[PDB]
């Protein structure tokens, strides 16, 4: 009998190994907390943030159950704004410390189990770059590193070869008196676009990627992908106003950009970036993440960066939606969620971010009442929640100050220093005359004040990430949204074998009442709440038919049943899942077939 | 002659415990320097113990020591031989299914049924040199490849570090048929066990130069992660050889009784809860053996009393001190 | 000693297996002989060629050392010309036999060691197709199988949504009175373009590919790849003449086609076609070939179909060059060869074809004197030589006849029936009033006459394919071209370890003399000829300094030396190879390292 | 009893000649029907031969027949045992390096040195049941998998077809210690050899339903091409099992002499020039053995004279017609 029982065990183990799904990578589980390196924490007492200040506050990052950091671009740049025109990719600016300060930051990050991500701008460079200074003199192989074209430039004014306009001004062809030819920049006067059609240039970007990968940056995040390649035929773009007179079109909005954005072969360059990073992802635990971050485009063009089922391009593109939305309601939020889940290919991992560097703050664009409900929506979605720095608490925008450095007046309100304490400059730096004035109402909004008091908008961010990390329904579960409303958004998170669902209700309306008996069938007379967007009514009792919800109010209901909506014939076109799996309570393991 | 005895001593000492011990010995010392110091202390302690056994076993030839003898006979049938028989099978199970789960640790259900299947297999085979050769290859490869890229809590570190030195108490039993034990058996131990100690130190520094200190904690099989970070193209030879040699290192009523009660030892205990469970009773009787000789020894006694009073286990005193005393 | 000698043998065998390169596939070695199914051979005595007639003449195909057939599109088509508008992809027309006649043809081809290739047109369909007849009524899933757009069509004429013109006429948007909407065709009034943005349509093409792959067609050959996808934004194309008045542009030449050719995602559809055929290529000897056949475009766009080093797209695109060349000289032929070898990525297999269906004959475009020299150029190049039917001999064009069927007046001169015998209709068919009049001078030009007489332009095609198949220098060897001339084209074929080179000299001039001592160094006082395009003179003696060459004259010189040009520092930028390998005379095996 | 004898007879008959014979037996018949007819004829011929040996070997117990005996002793030392020992090694070489060369056939140099290395290896191992079990698995898999998808020149076909039936002349030597040979040895042959014959026919039709007739000629190893066209995901088990069992089917001075002169047999002869070289001398002495018994029969004689006069090489007439005539 034992001789049969010994193989029945080996057959059981080989079945578990064959039925166990692939474990979620570090970029799939755990939220991200995007940090601005200049407005997070200062250590050397100079006025600007540094990489050492992020290492000192590393214990606070783990307190929020954060997995990845995604530090914003920190390079030796002559232009700190406008897509971060870099003049030296291998070196770091005098600010943010030195190369040794960066090596100590990534090492301390790996000791606490965290992951790092750095921004990468392969599209353009700076005017002070060693490649551009050697291109104007036609020195060696660098003579064709940029898009150069012969243009006429007489006594008074330059004439571009075409009407191609830059995103931040006029005349995206500028003339220089050294090379006597116009160069294509498309972003700014001091940001020449790096010609990617040169096989030498495409290989030079590989050396920059491998340089940081050996340091252990644990992935990259491309900034401008759709501006890489342009049309070889320097033809004029189609104007939006056909009757418009030429010599007047100077705005990037009044022009159809069909020859300077998303050209043939642009994705193949993105496909080659993943192939280079794949050489460093051979380790079982050391996987490399790659983000495209293509903003200001339609939904069908964003989902193309996910790749094809037979060729890998990128893990996921950064979800620009939910950030440009100024006025939120039941229909605007529902349209954004369905636009991403319906256009994304199946088996991919979505993502969501409420705010970012080039966007207004949450409480300044939506309001202080929507800070709690938007944080729950970020953690109750199947995608990887991405959080901006200072977004876990309610940090308002600041007025535009006149800085001597070349910085964008707009989109600078989000670069305010992090409010740590209630001391001078909100504890961001012990020095005076900081690079940006700290927000005025920092004595009432800071990490130290919100930690000591209950019912604050800091504990809600803590237990949401804890609920997202501990519970398996939020990590890898189905997403079944219920119809469409203008005063409430309700969706259900479920998984096979759990015998328990999560009902998330977000108001986004005007203090209306919800009847849960009209949306989901089979709910009991009383249901319990888990977290709320108020932290004061958790573990309470509410009946389904009639629920009192305020403006900024959100609830999570935990019901025990084996009547999952994803199994019913009605909820088949409104249920999405990335990794379809089945849970087993008896044998605590993950199953593919069930 | 002498070199043959030295090779035989080295062969029965270097077991499947050098690539399982560091993970548990660093979780108690929480450092690198103290870890190597504890390893050297364990090595010199095993050396002194083997040198004392070489003079205690060749003068009385259970055989080294009434009631105490009966207790030893009773303990070696339940908590000594079957427990150590289950630890070897648990170590083989956690190493043959480790490469399958790269990103995350293996399930507890999978490793137990696979260990139980390994127990029933060898118990059936036994009821009816290639492992050593392949075992020394991995130890040589890791050391060689490691050099081409180089140029309360203190008691648990000893328990996990001394598990790699498994077989130092049974050296005189298989070395009295080679040559004269006058100056050959003590000579093959004073330079044979420290040779393994230096071999273990050179093997442990090969891990710290490839993976950092914090990566060693979240790694059940430290050898399979060293095999893909250095030998990337040929990375399947490390988890295969250390598993093919581990299963080799692991009387009909005696084997059946040693395989039945060993299966109930892996259900409520993990691979870490059994090393401190076997080394507790083992070193308890080791100290009584040294104490019996008195009635090297000045150090063997002061270090054995510390290994017992520092943890002071509750599920162990009711099996060896209560189980048979009701029977006797 | 023997115990050491036994492992020294195993170490030798494991070294040979590890150093042996990958064997050339069936599409890399052996020439192709493209056959027109309607003008090759008739069996049932009806007037038109059939697939049974190709089976009867299969022994002649093997006599030319031909590897692949590449039969031109033979489907149930309502339009036999203009890109072969098919109305039924699963069935065969009444002509060319039935489905059983095709199954007996492919089976007889595999018995003689030959390979088959069929043409595939996934771009468009016919008006009588079951998909188009079901699309005009909006019946089920077929309502969006074509590009439909709402257009105005009042009493007198239709108005297209844009100025997109077809390749063969005006107004590539036509109106139908059933669906009351304009459909996009881009080729002809009865050739609606199949909308590929529909996931259902892209999967329906997979079922058509798998249908013929189970029959054993041994690969496909796509017809129109650059016309698959179009721009979703129905915007007007840029006119070549800016001052041109609208309502007059009706020619495909006077319009820049930037929205209807080579759109974003077109290659991804081609990448998916290879992934479907890869499921049938798992066998070691049964490999599937895929050709793109993108004509009328630049060289940088043609080489993009070769694929990337990390994703396979196609084996090779069909080389449209060397066919549009009407006047051949030393510079026109040299530019074509260098344009393909310099733009093609390394490790790929090139190709060459002198003529085709949509091109004039060789002797009618170049002359009867250039028939022999162009056949040598096809077999002395590293690519896969592709030969049109009737091209091995000198077959002239015919005058345009008025046929009752819808056929193109131009490009029909190449569809003349094959001249087999000197009997009625040149032995093509025993019936009268054939579909196309056989060329008049068939009593002097036929396979039977050219076989019995020596010094003909049929034996030169036979021993050229024999020399290309037997010798390894022509199969897989280096290609080092010498400088540039207007009256002779000289290149050298060599390989490491052969200790022997092949010097090919083609005149393409006006009866000039060549001094071989000025081009290649190290040649002896006397050199022997191998084929000498004109016959007879083979195995003769000619000194290097002074060689008499006529207009249509070509020679192959075989010199024995270890002074390969590809090893010298001067001939480093003019030497190309696909599979770099070394030959060994002692051990007759292929080596990678040498 | 009877089933044990039948299994023993089947085991010593099904050798490494069923997946090497079809390629050479189809190149002479050039068809499928005649191929199966020739296979059935070879099977019934081997059956009749074994049935006759079962009555000729149990009545005279070289032993069946002076000069003829001496010739048999001399032939079994050069052209019978060493030649068959080289064919088994050549079949193992052409099957272990076949998956490496998918598109094209392997080089002649690689297969000869690999076969010579296989000869020297087993000759050294032998100078100092698992093969049969794995051999019957492939024969069972090909037959079973073949059914789930189903529902001058004449003398060389016999030579290649009878090589698969290798061991029918040594059946009474290992079957006289089982039971009474009264009605057990002839009974286990009249239904044991035809069972292998039907097994060979069911195995040959499994090739013609997957690959066509013309593909069998350009295929040195017909089993490795059948393993990838049917069992595409698991296609390495066919070239591994038939090679692991072939090396098993293949006295210090006797082994060395059988391995030295066998290496000089593969240099000037291919795998096709040795089958007609061994079957010529083998069947020449087989006919003399049947003729010795005489000194069904009307057909056995007319078919045996045809098998000898049809082939009637330069390196053979100086060994059988010149070697002993200088000795006699
Ligand atoms: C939208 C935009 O920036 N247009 C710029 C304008 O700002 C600038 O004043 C002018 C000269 O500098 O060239 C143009
Ligand atoms: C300027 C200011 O706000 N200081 C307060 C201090 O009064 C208070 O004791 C401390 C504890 O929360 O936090 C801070
Ligand atoms: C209750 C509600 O908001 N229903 C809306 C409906 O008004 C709208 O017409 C439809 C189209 O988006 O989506 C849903
Ligand atoms: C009409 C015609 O040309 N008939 C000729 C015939 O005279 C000749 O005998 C035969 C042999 O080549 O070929 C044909
Ligand atoms: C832009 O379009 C509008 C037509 O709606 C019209 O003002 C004109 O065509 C354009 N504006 C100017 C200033 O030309
Ligand atoms: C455009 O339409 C008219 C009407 O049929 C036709 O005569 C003309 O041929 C078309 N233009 C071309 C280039 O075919
Ligand atoms: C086409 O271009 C030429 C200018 O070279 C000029 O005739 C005109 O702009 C265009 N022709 C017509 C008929 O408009
Ligand atoms: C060779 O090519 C160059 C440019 O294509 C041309 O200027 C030159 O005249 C050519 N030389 C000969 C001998 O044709
Ligand atoms: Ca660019
Ligand atoms: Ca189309």
């Amino acid at each position: 009998l034992t001789v049969a029982s010994v193989l029945v065990l080996i057959a059981a183990t080989i079945a578990i190994i064959a039925l166990s799904p692939k474990c979620l990578d570090w970029w799939q589980e755990g939220p991200m907390y995007q940090i601005y390196p200049r407005s997070f924490k200062d250590s050397n007492k100079d006025g600007n943030g540094d990489l050492k200040g992020i290492q000192d506050k590393l214990d606070y990052i783990t307190a929020l159950n954060i997995k990845t950091v995604w530090i914003t671009s920190f390079y030796k740049s002559s232009l700190k704004d406008f897509r971060y025109g870099v003049e030296d990719f291998r070196e770091v600016d005098p600010i943010f410390g030195t190369m040794e300060d960066f090596e100590n930051l990534v090492a301390a990050i790996h000791d606490k189990g965290l992951k790092l991500i750095i921004d990468f701008i392969p599209n353009h460079t700076s005017d002070k770059h060693i490649w551009f200074q050697l291109s104007r003199t036609r020195t060696g192989k660098y003579t064709d590193y940029y898009i150069w074209h012969d243009c006429t430039h007489e006594n008074g004014k330059t004439i571009p070869p075409n009407n191609w306009l830059s995103v931040y001004g006029n005349s995206s062809w500028h003339f220089d008196e050294v090379r006597n030819q116009c160069y294509f920049h498309q972003f700014m006067k001091e940001q020449p676009d790096l010609n990617f059609r040169n096989p030498d240039v495409q290989e030079e970007i590989k050396e920059i990627l491998r340089f940081w990968l050996t340091k252990g940056v644990d992935g990259f995040s491309l900034d401008a992908v759709k501006f890489l390649l342009e049309a070889k035929h320097l033809r004029d773009e189609i104007q939006v106003n056909k009757t418009q007179i030429p010599d007047t079109v100077t705005q990037y909005s009044e022009l159809y950009h069909d020859f300077t954005t998303t050209q043939v072969g642009m994705h193949d360059i993105v496909r080659s970036f993943r192939q280079t990073m794949d050489q460093y992802s051979t380790e079982p635990g050391r996987y490399r993440f790659m983000g495209t971050e293509a903003y200001a485009e339609s939904i069908d063009r964003t989902v193309m960066y996910y790749g094809l089922p037979f060729i890998q391009e990128a893990d996921f593109p950064f979800n620009n939606y939910l950030s440009m939305l100024d006025t939120v309601s039941g229909n605007s939020v529902y349209e954004v969620i369905t636009s991403w889940m319906e256009n994304m290919p199946e088996g991919k991992w979505p993502n969501w971010m409420i705010g970012g560097p080039d966007s207004s703050r949450l409480t300044s664009r939506l309001g202080n009442q929507y800070v709690n409900v938007m944080n729950m929506l970020l953690f109750t979605l199947p995608g990887t929640p991405i959080t901006y720095y200072g977004e876990e608490i309610g940090m308002g925008n600041i007025v535009a100050a006149n800085l001597n450095e070349s910085y964008d007046i707009n989109t600078l309100r989000s670069k305010s220093p992090m409010q740590w304490d209630n001391s001078s400059n909100a504890g961001f730096s012990e020095a005076s005359n900081t690079w940006l004035p700290t927000n005025s109402d920092y004595h009432t909004v800071n990490v130290d004040v919100q930690k000591t008091q209950p019912r604050s908008a800091l504990k809600l961010y803590q237990d949401l990430s804890l609920l997202h990390a501990n519970e398996l329904l939020l990590n890898r579960g189905w997403f079944c949204h219920l119809r469409n409303d203008s005063h409430y958004v309700v969706y259900t998170r479920e998984l096979d074998g759990i015998d328990r669902i999560f009902i998330v209700v977000l108001n986004f309306g005007e203090s209306t009442l919800l009847n849960l008996h009209n949306m989901i069938s089979g709910l009991p007379a009383k249901m319990r709440i888990r977290l709320s967007t108020n932290s004061a009514d958790k573990g309470s009792k509410v009946d389904t038919s009639g629920i009192f919800l305020d403006k900024g109010e959100g609830l999570i209901f935990e019901h025990n049943t084996k009547n999952l909506l994803h199994r019913q014939t009605a909820f088949r076109d409104r249920c999405f899942v990335s990794n379809r799996a089945c849970y087993s309570s008896v044998l605590n393991i993950l199953y593919t077939s069930c | 002659g002498l070199i043959s005895g030295i090779s035989i001593i080295v062969g029965t000492i270097i077991g499947s415990g050098i690539f399982v011990s560091p993970k548990s010995v660093l979780s108690n010392t929480e450092a690198v320097g103290p870890c190597l110091i504890i390893w050297a202390a364990c090595g010199v302690l095993a050396t002194l113990g083997a040198l004392c056994f070489a003079e205690l076993g060749t003068m009385i030839t259970y055989l080294m020591e009434p009631i105490p003898a009966y207790l030893f006979s009773w303990a070696s049938l339940i908590v000594i031989k079957p427990t150590s028989f289950a630890i070897i099978c648990l170590s083989f199970s956690e190493y043959v299914c480790a490469p399958f789960y790269v990103g995350c640790k293996p399930p507890q259900i999978v490793v137990k049924c696979l260990a139980a299947a390994a127990i029933l297999f060898i118990s059936t085979v036994n009821s009816l040199n290639i492992f050593t050769a392949a075992k020394l290859v991995i130890v040589a490869i890791i050391i060689i490849s490691g050099l081409v890229l180089l140029a309360g809590a203190i008691s648990l570190a000893f328990y996990n570090g001394l598990w790699a030195y498994d077989g130092w108490n049974q050296l005189n039993y298989i070395t009295e048929e080679l040559r004269n034990p006058y100056r050959n058996l003590p000579l093959a131990i004073i330079i044979g066990i420290p040779l393994v100690t230096a071999c273990y130190i050179l093997m442990n520094v090969s891990y710290f130069t490839v993976m950092t200190a914090t990566e060693l904690l979240q790694s059940q099989a430290v050898a399979v992660t060293f095999g893909d970070r250095v030998l990337y193209p040929a990375s399947w030879i490390v988890p295969l050889f250390v598993a093919f040699s581990t299963i080799g290192a692991a009387p009909a009523p005696a084997i059946i009784f040693y395989g039945i009660i060993a299966t109930i030892y892996i259900i409520p205990g993990d691979i870490n809860s059994l090393v401190n469970y076997f080394s507790f009773a083992a070193w308890l009787f080791y100290g009584l053996t040294i104490l019996g000789l008195i009635v090297i020894p000045v150090l063997m006694t002061l270090i054995s009393v510390f290994l017992v009073l520092a943890p002071i286990y509750l599920y162990c005193v009711l099996f060896i001190l209560s189980g048979l005393l009701f029977y006797f």
